[PDB]
């Protein structure tokens, strides 16, 4: 019980760290998304 | 004495501490030969502050000259030439000035003449404020649409956008009594939103694809929606998701054949 304890602690704090990543590597992802169709939209203006 | 192009030009150098004393800047913009004024003048091409007073505030309420940092000062001594006004140090312009640059620059940083390295355009875009204005639904659809329209969908890590993989992780519907603790389902949520794809728990007209868990003992219900379903649902085998990790590399067309 003590092992299957202590490594299920581990794998529960290795499932936040993962989720939290994920989760920042996600709103890089979005927000240079964001930013380049922003870019992307005025260069379209300029070019029309 | 040096740069006898700054000759012939006012400039109102009226402040700037911050960075450099204000005498320092004076003595070497006539090292280089700026007139240097100490009131702006109907004759003066630029002026020159540092902190922002009452002044500045009246000639952005004034319109009459462009309130440049003196960061442009710093970039035309090392330089040691003109440096070409950019659309980051003029808190203030004027109104001729905002149409030369829109003649032959964009509304932001980004230029014609000069190309924005990585950092320039990391500085370009952080400038440029963050928030939500956009639909989750709607901005994936446009990324999803551009990526298609110049093959930017084919990256490695991305390709599970347009694939709304629904997992039947729920037995019953609409019961909160019960919670899955210590399943593998987080596992596989997780393993789907790495590539990108989002996983809904309510049914709605959106939905395509239905993929039950490791009990696939349930091949009654398929044969019987077979029938009924005119949307005929593609089910591959547990291995090919697992080759996201054991191989972790995309499946290529060849294999779709005859």
């Amino acid at each position: 019980q003590k092992e299957n304890e202590r490594l299920l602690r581990d794998w529960n704090d290795v499932q936040g760290r993962f989720e939290k990543c994920v989760s920042a590597k996600e709103a890089l992802e979005t927000d240079l998304y964001k930013r380049f169709i922003l870019v992307l939209n005025e260069k379209k203006t300029k070019i029309r | 004495k040096i740069s006898n192009i700054f000759e012939d030009v006012e400039f109102c150098v009226m402040s700037g501490t911050d960075s450099q004393p204000k005498p320092d800047l004076e003595n070497r913009i006539a090292e280089f030969g700026g007139y240097i004024v100490q009131n702006p003048g109907p004759d003066t091409y630029c002026v020159i502050a540092g902190s922002e007073n009452i002044r500045v505030k009246n000639i952005i309420l004034s319109n009459k000259h462009d309130v440049v940092k003196p960061a442009w000062l710093l970039e035309c001594f090392k330089t040691k030439s003109f440096v070409p006004w950019q659309p980051r140090f003029m808190i203030h312009m004027c109104p001729s000035t905002k149409e030369h640059f829109a003649r032959e620059y964009d509304c932001y940083g980004d230029s014609y003449f000069i190309d924005t390295d990585l950092n320039q355009l990391k500085e370009v875009f952080s400038g440029i404020k963050n928030s939500n204005e956009q639909t989750p639904e709607e901005m994936a659809s446009l990324i999803a649409d551009l990526e298609y329209r110049y093959s930017w969908d084919c990256s490695p890590l991305s390709m599970f956008r347009r694939h709304t993989v629904y997992l039947d992780s729920y037995a019953v519907i609409n019961d909160l009594s019960t919670k899955n603790e210590g399943t593998r389902l987080a596992i596989k949520a997780l393993e789907l939103r790495f590539h990108g794809a989002k996983v809904v728990s309510c049914l709605a007209e959106g939905v395509s694809h239905v993929i039950i868990g490791e009990d696939h003992s349930r091949v009654a219900d398929f044969k019987a929606f077979r029938r009924t379903f005119k949307r005929k649902f593609k089910i591959l085998k547990e291995s090919w998701v697992t080759d996201s990790i054991d191989k972790c590399e995309l499946q290529e067309e060849n294999q779709y054949l005859i």
